[PDB]
RNA sequence: CGAUGUCGGCUCGUCGCAUCCUGGGGCUGAAGAAGGUCCCAAGGGUUGGGCUGUUCGCCCAUUAAAGCGGCACGCGAGCUGGGUUCAGAACGUCGUGAGACAGUUCGGUCUCUAUCCGCCACGGGCGCAGGAGGCUUGAGGGGGGCUCUUCCUAGUACGAGAGGACCGGAAGGGACGCACCUCUGGUUUCCCAGCUGUCCCUCCAGGGGCAUAAGCUGGGUAGCCAUGUGCGGAAGGGAUAACCGCUGAAAGCAUCUAAGCGGGAAGCCCGCCCCAAGAUGAGGCCUCCCACGGCAGCCGGUAAGGACCCGGGAAGACCACCCGGUGGAUGGGCCGGGGGUGUAAGCGCCGCGAGGCGUUGAGCCGACCGGUCCCAAUCGUCCGAGGUCU
RNA sequence: GAAUGCCGGCAUGAGUAACGAUAAAGAGGGUGAGAAUCCCUCUCGCCGUAAGCCCAAGGGUUCCUACGCAAUGGUCGUCAG
RNA sequence: CGUGAGGGAAAGGUGAAAAGAACCCCGGGAGGGGAGUGAAAUAGAGCCUGAAACCGUGGGCUUACAAGCAGUCACGGCCCC
């Protein structure tokens, strides 16, 4: 190869368009049905340490 | 121009008059129509076609509202056959004959992204004598300041395959009709379990 | 492609694949629960399964077997003795596997627990 | 549905229950239904098989043998309708699937590697009692 | 699965005991010779005062692949070396005899000579 | 000249046509067959090898043919680096000499990261005046387009004879393309077995590690594959090229033409296969929801639906796509079958022994085909119409 | 306003290449505000004419212990030259 | 930096006065929020003034059928005075 190198500066705007499809999406959550706290789905709670309403952990 | 949605089964070989013929097996049947298509209502004509049961309750309502309307049972696949009408109200493998040659369309199986080599059966580089990492390279992809592009459809590395394949003139061997069993010589795209479509087939 | 390919790789050759599976065996067996990361915790489940069911066919031969796997003689005692009976009526499923909330802070690991079913 | 039972089902028509029960190693003739000119014959193919292949319908087996100072080696389909019928004329013991390393060998030392499987001879022997 | 390059055993009697395929007769541009096929050969190894002598190029048709040919009955058949024998432009053998088996294959090509000569037809 | 890397090869093409072949023609010093010469024609095709750095060329064996050119003598941020064209060395030759020639000879550093356009693939957004779940039309694109042999017609027409047809009809090939894995043939990183050395468990027996990122060896399922298998080029219709005519004046004859009408190419349009409504010109059909509160607009809770999350998948880089989520066979286990390996361990018997025999086609046993709620897809959340104007 | 100017600051490339031998990891227990990364235990792997031990150069407190973690450490750090 | 001869930097400013922020609050700390000092605290020690590039938050106008040395001339729309 020959060291490929940017013709160009990047602007601001385009440097930033490239950059529209990183915000983060939120983790998703749902309230735990024992101690209503919020908790991945289909993860065993860690405040209450309950999954399918059992007691799986001390916590 | 008759056509039926089908599963693509498996292969095997049978023998006839001292032949071994390679064979691929569909079940084909029974397909309900649950659509017609016409002139005055459509512009075109074709049969809607339904195919293998489905659990009502993974049907939701505009899809359940369709079904009712024919009077059919929920279905797992909608699929129109262009250019037929058949006259009862389901279609099986009856409508075939061994000795018919028919057209199968199935969804080829999927490489991923795929090299020039496998893809388009490029010549790739040398192995030895001097070749520097481009045993599998495409090589030049076009001239220089005239034209200094390249051209559309050029053939480069990408996703091969789970694409719609059809299949032309197979010889239609045998037809089991109390299995919904359809025997097609020779290979259909797609993998076992695949959904295939078979028609009658286009070449004279 | 990977068609019809069973089993994970987990970046390990052939040989510290297995002294992973192996050693994890001998950990939950010993302990009846693990944490580990969910793609190894559900690798895990098959392996210990079928050492588990050939302590239930209790015989000389199973007993080798599954000696070649976890090579404590003590573990494989406890295995046959203790841990096989409870399972004599159970057919499989004699490991489960459950995700754990919070990730691993160095390097953000999905974790889970691995553990011998009632 | 079940796929396999599918197949098994088309392939139903067309499987054999005649022919006798060998395994590599073991001498057999196959009498091989063929077409010439302007007739179709039977021909005996005599040799040990080297290999079974197994696909249930679909399982085929090669024999070698030595022709007039030549190797030949034949594949059949084990339920071929071209097979008229096949004869054990020796039963050898092998101690592997696969025989392919006979082709390297000496006609001495084939006879060396494979000596004759006396219990399944005795078996054979035990059989072949008519009542 | 002939092609140039390839030695072949003669198993006739012309007096030639290798030759070196030179083309495959089939076409423009076949790529492989298998039973029944003629090709055009350089004589590579000859006993004394035979027929044909080191250096000639002469015309065989295979009679014998290592590659095992196969058949619409679903068999096959492989032998133990490749093998070719001498023909004139009529496929006539150009020897008297020919040694070892030969592939039936030879009869609907039409090599009757050849394989009436044959100790064994396979 | 604050650099536009120069021969040849390889790879990848694409274009021109002054056409090498295949298709269509006229003339012939065209009997036939085979040629010659010119015209139309660029759809497809245009082999392998010896020599030499070679391009070229000569030669060998074939072929329907072995076309010629353009694309920075196409293509070194794609590869090579044999030629040439830095430093070493030598020969011939020239020069008193240092050195010189392109004359020859041997050798001699070819730079991991692609920003923009372009290209191959794949998504995210918004749009397509209600919001939705399906099924589609095909504007417009792309792909493909080759060809030979034998046989019948018929040893006929033609020809003194050698030789040898048109037209029409069969069969079989070569190369190429798409798909596939039943067969044939590969691989099959741990599916089975055998073996050496060493260390270890536990002394024997039986095993484990290591000898490669399989220690070595013999095998090998699924999958992915070609060397293996199926299938394709068409047919057919339309309009034409050169060319051949019909009728026919101007020009009482003649003229394919000025009016009009036939015939006529592998080429052009369609037909086949694939993409395709961002076709903003945003198409069509079937079905589902509904006139909801407060203030062509805003907030809010909904509906039909959807997403999230999870179990996965011959789908796949992520993403997407597709299936499934206890109303459940989605993966994992277990069970049956298939399949591989090829007769486990233990025990008994024969042998001084290495071993052998029996139990035993045993034991082990990935993926394949199924069964079975034993294990895990718990529990849930968030979005999402109220339909502008003439 | 330019001198491939000078000094300094800050951008782009870009959340990209890379994180320095493919000898290799796993679990349990402890500590702690915080742990893949520190301590302990078991299991696994790698070196073993060394990747072990001793001496001479050279280096110059890097040694031992306690207390620490801003920076240094290619991540982390409760650990550490 | 260099074996050495030798080369050879950068780095000034709280306030009049330390009155240099007791004490409480979140935090492991860092850092901050109150209280408090001061005429002044975006004079708070990373301290006079505090430009520009460069990065961000909020608001007005505007933008997903469009061809561009990015401006200019005209008109219309919306927002503001
Ligand atoms: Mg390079
Ligand atoms: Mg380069
Ligand atoms: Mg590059
Ligand atoms: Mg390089
Ligand atoms: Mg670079
Ligand atoms: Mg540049
Ligand atoms: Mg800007
Ligand atoms: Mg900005
Ligand atoms: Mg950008
Ligand atoms: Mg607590
Ligand atoms: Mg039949
Ligand atoms: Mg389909
Ligand atoms: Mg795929
Ligand atoms: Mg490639
Ligand atoms: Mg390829
Ligand atoms: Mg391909
Ligand atoms: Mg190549
Ligand atoms: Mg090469
Ligand atoms: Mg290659
Ligand atoms: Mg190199
Ligand atoms: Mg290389
Ligand atoms: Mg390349
Ligand atoms: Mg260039
Ligand atoms: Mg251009
Ligand atoms: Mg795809
Ligand atoms: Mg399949
Ligand atoms: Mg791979
Ligand atoms: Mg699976
Ligand atoms: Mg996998
Ligand atoms: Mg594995
Ligand atoms: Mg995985
Ligand atoms: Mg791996
Ligand atoms: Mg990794
Ligand atoms: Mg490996
Ligand atoms: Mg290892
Ligand atoms: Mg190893
Ligand atoms: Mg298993
Ligand atoms: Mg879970
Ligand atoms: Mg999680
Ligand atoms: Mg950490
Ligand atoms: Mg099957
Ligand atoms: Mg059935
Ligand atoms: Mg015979
Ligand atoms: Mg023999
Ligand atoms: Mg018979
Ligand atoms: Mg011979
Ligand atoms: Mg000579
Ligand atoms: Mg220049
Ligand atoms: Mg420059
Ligand atoms: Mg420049
Ligand atoms: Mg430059
Ligand atoms: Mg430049
Ligand atoms: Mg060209
Ligand atoms: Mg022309
Ligand atoms: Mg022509
Ligand atoms: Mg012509
Ligand atoms: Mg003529
Ligand atoms: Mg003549
Ligand atoms: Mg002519
Ligand atoms: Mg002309
Ligand atoms: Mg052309
Ligand atoms: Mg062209
Ligand atoms: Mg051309
Ligand atoms: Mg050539
Ligand atoms: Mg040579
Ligand atoms: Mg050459
Ligand atoms: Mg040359
Ligand atoms: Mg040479
Ligand atoms: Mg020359
Ligand atoms: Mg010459
Ligand atoms: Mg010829
Ligand atoms: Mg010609
Ligand atoms: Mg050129
Ligand atoms: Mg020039
Ligand atoms: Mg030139
Ligand atoms: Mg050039
Ligand atoms: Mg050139
Ligand atoms: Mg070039
Ligand atoms: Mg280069
Ligand atoms: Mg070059
Ligand atoms: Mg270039
Ligand atoms: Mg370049
Ligand atoms: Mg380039
Ligand atoms: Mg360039
Ligand atoms: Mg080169
Ligand atoms: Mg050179
Ligand atoms: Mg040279
Ligand atoms: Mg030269
Ligand atoms: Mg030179
Ligand atoms: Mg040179
Ligand atoms: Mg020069
Ligand atoms: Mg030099
Ligand atoms: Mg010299
Ligand atoms: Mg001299
Ligand atoms: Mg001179
Ligand atoms: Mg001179
Ligand atoms: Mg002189
Ligand atoms: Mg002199
Ligand atoms: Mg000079
Ligand atoms: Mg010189
Ligand atoms: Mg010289
Ligand atoms: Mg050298
Ligand atoms: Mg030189
Ligand atoms: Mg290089
Ligand atoms: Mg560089
Ligand atoms: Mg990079
Ligand atoms: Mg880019
Ligand atoms: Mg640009
Ligand atoms: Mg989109
Ligand atoms: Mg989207
Ligand atoms: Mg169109
Ligand atoms: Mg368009
Ligand atoms: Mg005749
Ligand atoms: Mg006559
Ligand atoms: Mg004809
Ligand atoms: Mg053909
Ligand atoms: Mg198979
Ligand atoms: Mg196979
Ligand atoms: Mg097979
Ligand atoms: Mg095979
Ligand atoms: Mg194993
Ligand atoms: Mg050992
Ligand atoms: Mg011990
Ligand atoms: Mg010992
Ligand atoms: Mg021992
Ligand atoms: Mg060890
Ligand atoms: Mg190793
Ligand atoms: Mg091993
Ligand atoms: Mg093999
Ligand atoms: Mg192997
Ligand atoms: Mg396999
Ligand atoms: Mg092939
Ligand atoms: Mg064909
Ligand atoms: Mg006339
Ligand atoms: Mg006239
Ligand atoms: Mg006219
Ligand atoms: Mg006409
Ligand atoms: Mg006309
Ligand atoms: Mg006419
Ligand atoms: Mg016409
Ligand atoms: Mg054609
Ligand atoms: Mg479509
Ligand atoms: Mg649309
Ligand atoms: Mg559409
Ligand atoms: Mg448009
Ligand atoms: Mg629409
Ligand atoms: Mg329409
Ligand atoms: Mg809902
Ligand atoms: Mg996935
Ligand atoms: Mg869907
Ligand atoms: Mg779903
Ligand atoms: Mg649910
Ligand atoms: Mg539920
Ligand atoms: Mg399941
Ligand atoms: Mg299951
Ligand atoms: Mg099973
Ligand atoms: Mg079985
Ligand atoms: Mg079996
Ligand atoms: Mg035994
Ligand atoms: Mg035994
Ligand atoms: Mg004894
Ligand atoms: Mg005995
Ligand atoms: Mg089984
Ligand atoms: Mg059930
Ligand atoms: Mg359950
Ligand atoms: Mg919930
Ligand atoms: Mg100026
Ligand atoms: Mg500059
Ligand atoms: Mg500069
Ligand atoms: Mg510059
Ligand atoms: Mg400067
Ligand atoms: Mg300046
Ligand atoms: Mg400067
Ligand atoms: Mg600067
Ligand atoms: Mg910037
Ligand atoms: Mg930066
Ligand atoms: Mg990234
Ligand atoms: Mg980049
Ligand atoms: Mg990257
Ligand atoms: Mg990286
Ligand atoms: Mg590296
Ligand atoms: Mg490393
Ligand atoms: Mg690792
Ligand atoms: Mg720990
Ligand atoms: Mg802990
Ligand atoms: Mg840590
Ligand atoms: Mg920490
Ligand atoms: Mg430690
Ligand atoms: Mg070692
Ligand atoms: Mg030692
Ligand atoms: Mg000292
Ligand atoms: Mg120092
Ligand atoms: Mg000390
Ligand atoms: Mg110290
Ligand atoms: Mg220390
Ligand atoms: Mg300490
Ligand atoms: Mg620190
Ligand atoms: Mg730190
Ligand atoms: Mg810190
Ligand atoms: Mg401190
Ligand atoms: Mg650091
Ligand atoms: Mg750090
Ligand atoms: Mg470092
Ligand atoms: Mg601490
Ligand atoms: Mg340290
Ligand atoms: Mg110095
Ligand atoms: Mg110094
Ligand atoms: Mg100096
Ligand atoms: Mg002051
Ligand atoms: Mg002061
Ligand atoms: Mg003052
Ligand atoms: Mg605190
Ligand atoms: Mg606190
Ligand atoms: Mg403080
Ligand atoms: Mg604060
Ligand atoms: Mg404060
Ligand atoms: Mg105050
Ligand atoms: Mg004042
Ligand atoms: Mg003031
Ligand atoms: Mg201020
Ligand atoms: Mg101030
Ligand atoms: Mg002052
Ligand atoms: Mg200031
Ligand atoms: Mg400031
Ligand atoms: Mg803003
Ligand atoms: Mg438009
Ligand atoms: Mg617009
Ligand atoms: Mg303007
Ligand atoms: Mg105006
Ligand atoms: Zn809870």
């Amino acid at each position: 190869a020959k060291h490929p190198v940017p013709k160009k500066k990047t602007s601001k705007a385009r440097r930033d368009a490239r950059r529209s499809h990183h915000a983060l999406t939120p983790p998703t959550l749902v309230p735990c049905p024992e101690c209503k706290a919020m908790k991945p789905p289909h993860t065993v709670c860690p405040e209450c340490g309950y999954y399918a309403g059992r007691k799986v952990l001390e916590v | 121009m008759k056509g039926i949605l089908g599963v693509k089964v498996g292969m095997t070989r049978i023998f006839r008059d001292d032949r071994a013929v390679p064979v691929t097996v569909i079940l084909a049947g029974p397909c309900p129509v649950v659509q017609r298509r016409t002139p005055e209502k459509d512009g075109y004509t074709a049969v809607q076609l339904g195919f293998l049961p489905q659990n009502p309750k993974r049907v939701n309502r505009p899809l359940k509202g369709h079904f009712a309307k024919a009077g059919v049972e929920p279905v797992r696949i909608l699929r129109e056959i262009r250019d037929f009408n058949p006259e009862g109200d389901t279609v099986t493998v009856e409508i075939f004959k061994p000795g018919e040659r028919v057209d199968v369309t199935g969804t080829s199986k999927g490489r991923g992204f795929a090299g020039v080599m496998k893809r388009w059966n490029f010549a790739g580089g040398p192995d030895s004598h001097g070749a520097h990492k481009i045993h599998r390279h495409p090589g030049s992809i076009g001239n220089r300041k005239t034209p200094g592009r390249v051209y559309k459809g050029k053939k480069m590395a990408g996703h091969y395959g789970a694409e719609r394949v059809t299949v032309m003139n197979l010889e239609v061997v045998d037809v089991i009709p109390e299995e919904n069993l359809l025997l097609v010589k020779g290979a259909v795209p797609g993998p076992n379990g695949g959904l295939v479509i078979v028609r009658e087939t286009k070449k004279a | 492609m990977r068609h019809l390919k069973s089993g994970r790789k987990l970046n390990r050759h052939s040989s510290h694949r297995l002294a992973l599976y192996r050693n994890q065996a001998k950990s939950l067996l010993t302990h009846g629960r693990i944490t580990t990361t969910v793609p190894k915790a559900k690798e895990l489940r098959g392996f210990v399964d079928h050492l588990i069911h050939l302590a239930k066919r209790g015989d000389l031969h199973a007993r080798r077997l599954v000696l070649r796997d976890l090579q404590d003689v003590k573990l494989v005692r406890k295995l046959f003795d203790e841990i096989a009976p409870r399972y004599r009526d159970r057919q499989g499923g004699y490991t489960r596997v459950l995700k754990l909330a919070e990730r691993r802070r160095g390097d953000g690991a999905p974790l889970a627990l691995v553990e011998l079913v009632e | 549905m079940n796929r396999g039972a599918l197949i098994k089902l088309v392939e139903s028509r067309y499987v054999r229950t005649d022919l006798p029960e060998f395994r590599p190693g073991d001498t057999v003739r196959v009498s091989y239904k063929v077409k010439e000119g302007n007739r179709t014959r039977i021909q005996d193919f005599e040799g040990i098989v080297i290999r079974i292949r197994r696909n249930g319908f679909n399982t085929t087996f090669t024999v070698r043998k030595v022709s007039y100072g030549v190797g030949v080696e034949r594949i059949f389909p084990l339920h071929s309708p071209l097979i008229q019928k096949i004869d054990i004329v020796q039963r050898g013991r092998a101690r592997r699937a696969k025989l392919y390393f006979i082709r390297n060998l000496s006609d001495r030392e084939i006879r060396r590697k494979l000596r004759a499987d006396r219990k399944r001879i005795d078996q054979d022997r035990a059989a072949e009692r008519a009542a | 699965m002939i092609q140039p390059q390839t030695y072949l055993e003669v198993a006739d009697n012309t007096g030639a005991r290798k030759i070196m395929c030179i083309r495959v007769l089939k076409g423009s541009n076949a790529k492989y010779a298998t039973v029944g096929d003629v090709i055009v050969a350089s004589v590579k190894e000859a006993i004394p005062r035979g027929a044909v002598k080191e250096g000639d190029v002469v015309k065989a048709v295979v009679v014998r692949t290592k590659k095992e040919i196969k058949r619409p009955d679903g068999s096959a058949i492989r032998f133990d070396d490749n093998a070719a024998v001498i023909i004139n432009n009529q496929l006539e053998p150009r020897g008297t005899r020919v040694f070892g088996p030969v592939a039936r294959e030879l009869r609907e090509k039409g090599f009757m000579k050849i394989v009436s000569l044959a100790p064994e037809v396979l």
